[PDB]
This record gives C-alpha cells, sequence and structure tokens, in this order.
RNA sequence: UCCCCCGUGCCCAUAGCGGCGUGGAACCACCCGUUCCCAUUCCGAACACGGAAGUGAAACGCGCCAGCGCCGAUGGUACUGGGCGGGCGACCGCCUGGGAGAGUAGGUCGGUGCGGGGGA
RNA sequence: CGCCUCCUAAAAGGUAACGGAGGCGCCCAAAGGUCCCCUCAGGCGGGACGGAAAUCCGCCGGAGAGCGCAAGGGUAGAAGGGGGCCUGACUGCGAGGCCUGCAAGCCGAGCAGGGGCGAAAGCCGGGCCUAGUGAACCGGUGGUCCCGUGUGGAAGGGCCAU
RNA sequence: CUGACUGGGGCCUGUAGAGCACUGAUAGGGCUAGGGGGCCCACCAGCCUACCAAACCCUGUCAAACUCCGAAGGGUCCCAG
C-alpha cells in the first residue's frame, strides 16, 4: 500500500487542518468522484481499503484513479513509555485531506456501478463524503 | 613561435618506392619510404594487386560439363 | 553568455570605478585610438581626444602618444588633473601604454 | 608564408571547384581549413614512466611543433587517476604547419597504414568537421623503427569553416582525403 | 595545532629577538621557516627564522 | 530510548542595522550578513565577514539594481 | 534640433533565445603580415605590433516575425491587522480595514543620458 | 553537558522541550598578499588502444559545477582555475559601531614606521563567510634592563613576547 | 516633552496563503535508454510484449528543515499629535 519510496526526512511535525483543499477540487480524469466533506489524515490502510472495495465491486472492469497520496509520516511512542526521550517511531503514513478534495475517481463503468462502489468506498473512510459526477465546471478548470 | 622548444622545419624530399619524389617540409631533409599515394592500390585507380579473381568460385568451377543429360 | 573580452572589460573597469576617480577610458580600433575622460557619478564625458578626430598619421604607437598629449592639454584647460587609467580589455602595453604615457607628459595625474 | 603544394592546390584547384559545386556568393563563405588538432590520449604514462618526453619528441618531429600536456580534470578510480595527472599531449596546428602536416598525412602516412582501405566516410562531426584516429606513429615518414620504444596511436581533428557535413566532405575530398565509401 | 602542525617563533636574524609567533606543518614544511618581517627593534624588515617555541 | 539530536548554535543577530534615511557616522555598521546579500555602494566598506559599514558621516540609502544586486549607500550630509 | 555609426553609462529580460532581412562611403570587424615591442603549459586562436589588397562570409549594428523566454491586468478568491460570533472538538462563520498566488485578457523582438565621427 | 549550520521560530532581533536533522575540537608556507590571464557542470555529434566516465574537436549550455571539511548564505561583472613577483599570516595605534547582565566575542576607516605587488588607480594588519576553543591562579623559556631590604653587586621579582 | 499609543513617509522581512522554477516526494498517461519474459537463434543480429521500469513530456498533487511568488502585520528612523 501507498508509501514514499524515499524521503528527505523521516518525521514531520504535525501541522494543521485548516481551510478548504488547496487544489484537487475538480474531477480531472474519470466520470464520477468521491469528495471529502471534512478534514482528516487519511491513512494508507484506509485508502487501500477504499480501493480494494471498489475493484471488488467491479469484479473485472472499470479504472480506479486514486488522487490523494499518503506522504505524511505518522509517529507513535512505544506503548507505556513516559513523555520525553525524543520523538516516536513512524508507524504509518497519512494523506492530509481537507474539505473539497476529490480523493477518488472512477471511469469505464455504468452510473449505478460508479455510485455504488464510491458509496462502499466511502464507508471505509473516516470522514463524511459526497459523490459527484463530472460537469462543465470540472471541464473548465 | 617560442624559441628553443621546436624542431626546425626545412625543405625536405620524401622518396617513395614507385620512384616518386615529394618536395615538402620536414624536420628531416631526405626521407625514404616504401609506399606513397601515387602507387598505393586503394589510390591508384583500383589496382586489383594480386587477386584479379572474379571471385572465382563458386558456380565457376567448370571441370566440367561431362556429366550426362 | 559573455566572452573573455566582455569579462575582462568589466573586471578591470569595476575595480577602477570603485576608487571614484574620473575615468580616462581608451578605445583601440584596428586603425584608430580614442579616449574620453568620464565622470561616472554623472555618467558624462568631460574631455575627448582621438586619432580619428585629430586626423593623425601613421605609426599607430606614435599616434597614440600624440592623442595622449592632446588629451592632457584639453584636459588641464578644464581643471582636470587626476584621473584613473581605464585600460579596458587591453593589456597595458603598446598603443595604450603610449596613450597613457603621453597623457602623463601632458601633466595628467596618474 | 611558405609555398607548400597542398596550400597551393587548395587556392588553385579546390577553391574554384567548390564555388562551382555550391555556388557561393561571397569569397569568405567558401570553406577553409581552420585548424588541425592532433591529440595523444595516452595515459599509459599515468604513473608508470611519465617520461612521455619520448612521445612529445615523436610528436614534435611529426608536426614540427612541441605538444603541450593534458592533465586529468577529475580523480578516477577504475582507470587509476589522481587529479592533475599527466595523461595526454595535444598540438594545435594552424596555417603553414597545418598544411605541411596534412600534405604528408595525405601523401605518405595514410598510404603506410596497415590494410588501408580508405578513411571513414561517417566520421563527420555534423557541423562540418572531421575526426579520425591512428593506431601507430610508424605511419609518419619521420618516425623509423629504430627510434621507437612502443606503439602508440593518436586522435586527429580537422576543423573547417564549412557549416555542413556535405560541404566539408567536398573540401576534404577535393584536397585529397581518400574515403572508403 | 597537532603533533605535526607545530607552533614556532620567528627571530630577527640581525637583532636575535623573537618577534612573531606562528605555526607550520613540519611534514609538509620540514625546513626551518625564513620570512622577511618587520623587526620592531631593528626598525626595518629583517630575515626572520623559525626558532623553537 | 534517547535522542541523537539536541544541539543548535547561538543565534548570530544578523541583518540590517540601519535602514534608509537613518543618519549614520563613519564606522557605523549598516549590515550584518553571510556573503553578499547587500553589496557595498557609495561610501560603504565591506569587512572580511561581509559586514557593511559607513565610510563617511551621512544618511543611508538602499538601492535595488536588479541582476546587479542590492546596495547600501551613505550620501554625505 | 533629425539620421547613421563609434565609445561609455543608466533602467535591469517589455532589453533574452530563435527565424528572416539588411549595412561597408564613413566607422567597426574580419582581413594582410609576424621585422620589431609583446605573446602560446603547443598554436600570431588569444594577447601584441606593423599594415590597408580584399569582404561584410564570421562578428557587430540596425530592421522585421510572438514558436520559446520574459512582462501582465481588471474581476473574484486565499489569507489577514482590528472587532464579533459558533462548535465537545477537528474546525466554522459575520463586521471593518488591508489583500495575494495561480489563471484569464493582454503586452513585448527595448527605452534613455553623455561625448565623439559622419550626413542633411 | 562547550562550539558551528538548518528547521521548529508565529516575514525585524530574540525565543523552550530528554523536539526534527547534521557537523567542530582541524587545516593551508599556499590553501596567504598582489598583478596579469582564464571560465564551469551537464546534454548531443565526432575521434586509435579507450570503456557510463581518462585525453582531443564541434554545437548547445547563467550556473544546476567549483569554492579543503557540516550546513546555510554568498559567488563566474569571481569568492572558482593558471601563472609571475612576493611574506601585510605587519609593528605602533585606532574614529566609530555590531552584539551584550558581566566578562567576553565581532567589524573596522584612518594616521605613523618599515615593506609587497601594480604602469597606475590602488590593494595587502592571513584564509568567501559563519565552528576548529578555554578566564584567573601557579610555573617554563626569550627579551627588557624597571625594582633590588644600609651601599655596589647578586638572589628574587616587574614589564614585553610566548 | 523627549513617553506609551497614534498620523504620514522611507527602508528591512520571507511567515499566512500559494506555487512547483530549485531540492525531494507523487498517481496516471505519453514518449522512450535499461532490464524480466515470449517468438527466432548461437554466425551475431532480429521481432513481439496487457511485465518491472531511468531520463524526458502532459494531466493532477505533496513538503518544518522546498520557493518562481508572497500578503495582512511586524521592526526601525524621520516629521507631527
Ligand atoms: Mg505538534
Ligand atoms: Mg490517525
Ligand atoms: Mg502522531
Ligand atoms: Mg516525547
Ligand atoms: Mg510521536
Ligand atoms: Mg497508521
Ligand atoms: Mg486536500
Ligand atoms: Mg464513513
Ligand atoms: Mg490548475
Ligand atoms: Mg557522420
Ligand atoms: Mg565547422
Ligand atoms: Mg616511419
Ligand atoms: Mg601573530
Ligand atoms: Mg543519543
Ligand atoms: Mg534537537
Ligand atoms: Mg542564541
Ligand atoms: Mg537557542
Ligand atoms: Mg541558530
Ligand atoms: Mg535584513
Ligand atoms: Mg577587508
Ligand atoms: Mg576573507
Ligand atoms: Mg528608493
Ligand atoms: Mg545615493
Ligand atoms: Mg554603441
Ligand atoms: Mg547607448
Ligand atoms: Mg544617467
Ligand atoms: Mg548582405
Ligand atoms: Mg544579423
Ligand atoms: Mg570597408
Ligand atoms: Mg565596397
Ligand atoms: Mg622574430
Ligand atoms: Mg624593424
Ligand atoms: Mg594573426
Ligand atoms: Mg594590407
Ligand atoms: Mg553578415
Ligand atoms: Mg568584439
Ligand atoms: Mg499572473
Ligand atoms: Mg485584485
Ligand atoms: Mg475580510
Ligand atoms: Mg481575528
Ligand atoms: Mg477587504
Ligand atoms: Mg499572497
Ligand atoms: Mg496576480
Ligand atoms: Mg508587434
Ligand atoms: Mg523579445
Ligand atoms: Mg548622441
Ligand atoms: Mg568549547
Ligand atoms: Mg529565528
Ligand atoms: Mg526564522
Ligand atoms: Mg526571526
Ligand atoms: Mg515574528
Ligand atoms: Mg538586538
Ligand atoms: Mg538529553
Ligand atoms: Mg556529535
Ligand atoms: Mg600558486
Ligand atoms: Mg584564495
Ligand atoms: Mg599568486
Ligand atoms: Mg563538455
Ligand atoms: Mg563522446
Ligand atoms: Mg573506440
Ligand atoms: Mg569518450
Ligand atoms: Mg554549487
Ligand atoms: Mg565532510
Ligand atoms: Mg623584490
Ligand atoms: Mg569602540
Ligand atoms: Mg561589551
Ligand atoms: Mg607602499
Ligand atoms: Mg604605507
Ligand atoms: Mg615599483
Ligand atoms: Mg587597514
Ligand atoms: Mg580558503
Ligand atoms: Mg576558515
Ligand atoms: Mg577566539
Ligand atoms: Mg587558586
Ligand atoms: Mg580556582
Ligand atoms: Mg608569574
Ligand atoms: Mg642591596
Ligand atoms: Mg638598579
Ligand atoms: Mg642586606
Ligand atoms: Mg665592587
Ligand atoms: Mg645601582
Ligand atoms: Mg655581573
Ligand atoms: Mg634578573
Ligand atoms: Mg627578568
Ligand atoms: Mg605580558
Ligand atoms: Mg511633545
Ligand atoms: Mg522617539
Ligand atoms: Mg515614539
Ligand atoms: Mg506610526
Ligand atoms: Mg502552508
Ligand atoms: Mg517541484
Ligand atoms: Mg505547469
Ligand atoms: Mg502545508
Ligand atoms: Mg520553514
Ligand atoms: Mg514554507
Ligand atoms: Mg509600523
Ligand atoms: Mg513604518
Ligand atoms: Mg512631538
Ligand atoms: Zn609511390
Ligand atoms: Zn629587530
Amino acid at each position: 500500500m501507498l508509501m514514499p519510496r524515499r524521503m528527505k526526512y523521516r518525521k514531520q511535525q504535525r501541522g494543521r487542518l485548516k481551510g478548504a483543499t488547496k487544489g484537487g477540487d475538480y474531477v480531472a480524469f474519470g466520470d464520477y468522484g468521491l469528495v471529502a466533506l471534512e478534514p482528516a489524515w487519511i491513512t494508507a490502510q484506509q485508502i487501500e481499503a477504499a480501493r480494494v472495495a471498489m475493484v471488488r465491486h467491479f469484479r473485472r472492469g472499470g479504472k480506479i484513479f486514486i488522487r490523494i497520496f499518503p506522504d505524511k509520516p505518522y509517529t507513535k511512542k512505544p506503548l507505556e513509555v513516559r513523555m520525553g526521550k525524543g520523538k516516536g517511531n513512524v508507524e504509518g503514513y497519512v494523506a492530509v485531506v481537507k474539505p473539497g478534495r476529490v480523493m477518488f475517481e472512477v471511469a469505464g463503468v455504468t452510473e449505478e456501478q460508479a455510485m455504488e462502489a464510491l458509496r462502499i468506498a466511502g464507508h471505509k473512510l473516516p470522514i463524511k463524503t459526497k459523490i459527484v459526477r463530472r460537469d462543465a465546471y470540472d471541464e473548465a478548470q | 613561435m617560442k624559441e628553443g622548444i621546436h624542431p626546425k622545419l626545412v625543405p625536405a624530399r620524401i622518396i617513395c618506392g614507385c620512384g616518386n619524389v615529394i618536395e615538402t617540409y620536414s624536420t628531416k631533409p631526405e626521407i625514404y619510404v616504401e609506399v606513397c599515394s601515387k602507387c598505393h592500390p586503394f589510390y591508384t585507380g583500383q589496382q586489383r594487386f594480386v587477386d584479379t579473381e572474379g571471385r572465382v568460385e563458386r558456380f565457376q568451377r567448370r571441370y566440367g560439363d561431362s556429366y550426362r543429360k | 553568455r559573455l566572452t573573455a573580452y566582455e569579462r575582462r572589460k568589466f573586471r578591470v573597469r569595476n575595480r577602477i570605478k570603485r576608487t571614484g576617480r574620473l575615468r580616462l577610458s581608451v578605445f583601440r580600433s584596428l586603425k584608430h585610438i580614442y579616449a574620453q575622460i568620464i565622470d561616472d557619478e554623472k555618467g558624462v564625458t568631460l574631455v575627448s581626444a582621438s586619432s580619428l578626430a585629430l586626423k593623425l598619421k601613421g605609426n599607430k604607437t606614435e599616434v597614440a602618444r600624440q592623442v595622449g598629449r592632446a588629451l592632457a592639454e584639453k584636459a588641464l584647460a578644464l581643471g582636470i588633473k587626476q584621473v584613473a587609467f581605464d585600460r579596458g580589455p587591453y593589456k597595458y602595453h603598446g598603443r595604450v601604454k603610449a596613450l597613457a604615457e603621453g597623457a602623463r607628459e601632458g601633466g595628467l595625474e596618474f | 608564408p611558405l609555398d607548400v603544394a597542398l596550400k597551393r592546390k587548395y587556392y588553385e584547384e579546390v577553391r574554384p571547384e567548390l564555388i562551382r559545386r555550391f555556388g557561393y556568393q561571397n569569397v569568405w563563405e567558401v570553406p577553409r581549413l581552420e585548424k588541425v588538432v592532433i591529440n595523444q590520449g595516452l595515459g599509459e604514462a599515468k604513473e608508470d614512466a611519465r617520461i612521455l618526453e619520448k612521445a612529445a619528441q615523436e610528436l614534435a618531429l611529426i608536426t614540427g611543433q612541441k605538444p603541450a600536456v593534458t592533465r586529468a580534470k577529475k580523480s578516477i578510480s577504475n582507470f587509476k587517476l589522481r587529479k592533475g595527472m599527466p595523461i595526454g599531449l595535444r598540438v594545435t596546428l594552424r596555417r603553414d604547419r597545418m598544411w605541411i602536416f596534412l600534405e604528408k598525412l595525405l601523401n605518405v602516412a595514410l598510404p603506410r597504414i596497415r590494410d588501408f582501405r580508405g578513411l571513414n566516410p561517417n566520421s563527420f562531426d555534423g557541423r562540418g568537421n572531421y575526426n579520425l584516429g591512428l593506431r601507430e606513429q610508424l605511419i609518419f615518414p619521420e618516425i623509423t623503427y629504430d627510434m621507437v620504444d612502443a606503439l602508440r596511436g593518436m586522435d586527429i581533428a580537422v576543423v573547417t569553416t564549412a557549416e555542413t557535413d556535405e560541404e566539408a566532405r567536398a573540401l576534404l575530398e577535393l584536397l585529397g582525403f581518400p574515403f572508403r565509401k | 595545532a597537532s603533533e605535526v602542525r607545530i607552533k614556532l617563533l620567528l627571530e630577527c636574524t640581525e637583532c636575535k629577538r623573537r618577534n612573531y609567533a606562528t605555526e607550520k606543518n613540519k611534514r609538509n614544511t620540514p625546513n626551518k621557516l625564513e620570512l622577511r618581517k618587520y623587526c620592531p627593534w631593528c626598525r626595518k624588515h629583517t630575515v626572520h627564522r623559525e626558532v623553537k617555541i | 530510548g534517547s535522542t541523537r539530536n539536541g544541539r543548535d548554535s547561538q543565534a548570530k543577530r544578523l541583518g540590517v542595522k540601519r535602514y534608509e534615511g537613518q543618519v549614520v557616522r563613519a564606522g557605523n555598521i549598516l549590515v550584518r550578513q553571510r556573503g553578499t546579500r547587500f553589496k557595498p555602494g557609495k561610501n560603504v566598506g565591506m569587512g572580511r565577514d561581509f559586514t557593511l559599514f559607513a565610510l563617511v558621516d551621512g544618511v543611508v540609502e538602499f538601492q535595488d539594481r536588479g541582476r546587479l544586486g542590492r546596495y547600501v549607500h551613505v550620501r554625505p550630509l
């Protein structure tokens, strides 16, 4: 599942989740989209569960585009140690996601299929979601 | 040129094996060489030196036509 | 993408301007040799001299010297004494040296 | 300047034929030889016996001009190269000397090459320059068997004011460079 | 400074006084330093020599 | 459990010490910097560590000459 | 005071790259030579001297063209000094003042100072 | 556990945590001063041994290379590369500042002495820069010839340098 | 009368935001060195790949120790309340 092949730094300070998404707000490849309604660190495992469920719905067919990527390392202190003695170990990777972002798109599939896969995928993600379909507003960006 | 580091060039005759003499310049006045452009096979038309063969092989054996038909 | 000539020119000129003197700049063509003394504070030429303008003769070096002398004379006439020699892209030698030496005989201070 | 046969041949035979062949509108547009730069990549003298004063001598006999040394721009492991090491010679022939060199290359050296079947047609730079390599220096009339400790070749760059290969082939060919195809 | 990069004094060869302290590498520069320096005593430049610190 | 980190150096208090329009005396330091972020201009010296300082009494002025860099001048009084 | 050129600056790419055209009377260059001054880790390529047969081919100057490069609104938004609200929170909104970056329209194949030389 | 560079640090300075990452405890007689000259990495094409990469030629190539070592800033209109002469890697001082609880640390025009380079303008009081360090006490060595326990010396000390 | 604070004016700055030109990360596609694999062969070259995939390009992104950009503010000096 998704993680950087290499990085300049092993650990990142946590930062903030303020604002609407910087970019990535319009459908850009496929026909239907899953857009984030609230901010979160989406984990690599959560992403992979969304993906796997979608290919599972399609059985064979369709194309899934994953548009968010987990490059933020997530740190945790070993169980039961006290505060201090330096930063915790990287235990996983997250993709920071703000409201408005198209996290996933699908193409090559019926409408009822794109809706359903995106719904099931939604249930794997720890935030609220909206399914969208490509508009002229998308195409003009 | 800088003085004292360069071999002086003077008029010089290179004498080839075809009996040609070339009036040029060298660090040596007279030179004898085994070959030159004037007599060299590649240069001289297309002097086919020792093998004017026409292959000769392979159809071209012809010893002979005496096997019957 | 500059050339040795453009770099060299800069490299010497920059070092001269830094001292703040009036700049005696010398241009040397294949045939002629020109000189202007420039105030870089004002971006203004104050005094000129050329072989071209003096309709001068033959041996380039001797000519140089003459324009040097000519330069100085119009120069002291204006109150100019001190100045800094801008050999530009030119080695200080030959025609330029000659130009310099003449401006020196003429009483220009450098 | 020297009257040398090849120089004359250029002005007399080659200049005109060329103008005919390409219809130049200006005398300066017709192709000239600019420089012949001879190089010895060597480096068999890296540490070993950097008495390649023997080669510098040989080269200076061939050209009538003393080569200057080339030394390594960077350190190299697998070739065993400390930076600053003397690994080659280069002599830049121009004008009269360039002509004399070529005169004898064309008349005598190339002929003496083993199994010579003509210069390479495709060694053209693509901006109208030509390059060719020799394997031995016994090719030149000035270097006899008696005088050589070891076989070493060289790189020859012939530089031309022509803009295109197509023009350069012409100049060099007309001058007498023998091409295999 | 190290066992090989040593400290040393320079002495007016004319007046014998040590006037400058400095350093050198004795593997790269085994010969005793000789430098022209201003001698404040002799009041002029004087060849100065490395003398043990 | 421990850190291999933990260190940092003293801050160096760098930057411009006198801004345009400010009156200065000869010797006043005008800029403290690493390398040449500002270059010495008219009536301005540069110390070995790139420190810009006033050569004469006067008023400071800054100048942005595009690709030529930025300059600190002191214009006499 | 206008036009061309030669120097030398300033603005610091709206000045650049590329393509095309153009100039040699003057000037500039290439050019012709390497005795002489000077010079090549080799080379009269460079630097340098002495020249004046040729050519504007190279270079340079001057024009033109928007493929690239560079510049770039207006509108709107992000964000925000200050003042208010809301949410358990992650966070979200309102008032007043300021206001980007991206992008769009569009612009650009420079402008100008001083001094020389030539022309009207 | 001291020192340097970056981030955290909220666009002046400063700013903590057993917060995130690295370095120093040297070095260079040139790797220093000055005069003069030169310009990179990399890509494509061309070239004997010769290769991804040795040296050579061509065209493109503003800096992505170099700058002894970490990092950052800086930098080809050189701080990079080559050469010639050199020792300013001065002595006596030092206007005025940076920084700052103190003590320290830092930058420094200018005058004098005697020099180096340069035709000159001028530059040179080490090194592109920021780490490469240690107060006092006690003592060593060279100098000075200042004190010398009634007096002349001497012992011993002061002073300058280390 | 010099103060906090305020008005005007200059200068300094690299954060918010944003961006991707640098350093790195990045999904997909295109183009295309390099391998894996399959035809065909050891005379050394060919050919085909819905395989992994460098550089480059396009679409779309990410960053305390990235910045082609870049605010609001802040600091400082001058005049004035
Ligand atoms: Mg935190
Ligand atoms: Mg979590
Ligand atoms: Mg955590
Ligand atoms: Mg902790
Ligand atoms: Mg942790
Ligand atoms: Mg996790
Ligand atoms: Mg987002
Ligand atoms: Mg859910
Ligand atoms: Mg966009
Ligand atoms: Mg070819
Ligand atoms: Mg050519
Ligand atoms: Mg022979
Ligand atoms: Mg000392
Ligand atoms: Mg530890
Ligand atoms: Mg830490
Ligand atoms: Mg501090
Ligand atoms: Mg601190
Ligand atoms: Mg710090
Ligand atoms: Mg500042
Ligand atoms: Mg200094
Ligand atoms: Mg320094
Ligand atoms: Mg201004
Ligand atoms: Mg001013
Ligand atoms: Mg002009
Ligand atoms: Mg002008
Ligand atoms: Mg002006
Ligand atoms: Mg024409
Ligand atoms: Mg043109
Ligand atoms: Mg003419
Ligand atoms: Mg004519
Ligand atoms: Mg002679
Ligand atoms: Mg004579
Ligand atoms: Mg010549
Ligand atoms: Mg002539
Ligand atoms: Mg032309
Ligand atoms: Mg020119
Ligand atoms: Mg814009
Ligand atoms: Mg607006
Ligand atoms: Mg508002
Ligand atoms: Mg607020
Ligand atoms: Mg507003
Ligand atoms: Mg902004
Ligand atoms: Mg804008
Ligand atoms: Mg137009
Ligand atoms: Mg343009
Ligand atoms: Mg005019
Ligand atoms: Mg310490
Ligand atoms: Mg800070
Ligand atoms: Mg900061
Ligand atoms: Mg700060
Ligand atoms: Mg702040
Ligand atoms: Mg302070
Ligand atoms: Mg600790
Ligand atoms: Mg450590
Ligand atoms: Mg040296
Ligand atoms: Mg140095
Ligand atoms: Mg030197
Ligand atoms: Mg190259
Ligand atoms: Mg190659
Ligand atoms: Mg080969
Ligand atoms: Mg090669
Ligand atoms: Mg670099
Ligand atoms: Mg290291
Ligand atoms: Mg001397
Ligand atoms: Mg003080
Ligand atoms: Mg203090
Ligand atoms: Mg002196
Ligand atoms: Mg003096
Ligand atoms: Mg002298
Ligand atoms: Mg001084
Ligand atoms: Mg150094
Ligand atoms: Mg240092
Ligand atoms: Mg110290
Ligand atoms: Mg004690
Ligand atoms: Mg004690
Ligand atoms: Mg004591
Ligand atoms: Mg007594
Ligand atoms: Mg006494
Ligand atoms: Mg007694
Ligand atoms: Mg007695
Ligand atoms: Mg006594
Ligand atoms: Mg006695
Ligand atoms: Mg005593
Ligand atoms: Mg004593
Ligand atoms: Mg003392
Ligand atoms: Mg008042
Ligand atoms: Mg006040
Ligand atoms: Mg106040
Ligand atoms: Mg105010
Ligand atoms: Mg941000
Ligand atoms: Mg990027
Ligand atoms: Mg883009
Ligand atoms: Mg962020
Ligand atoms: Mg930051
Ligand atoms: Mg940032
Ligand atoms: Mg303010
Ligand atoms: Mg203000
Ligand atoms: Mg008041
Ligand atoms: Zn023959
Ligand atoms: Zn003395």
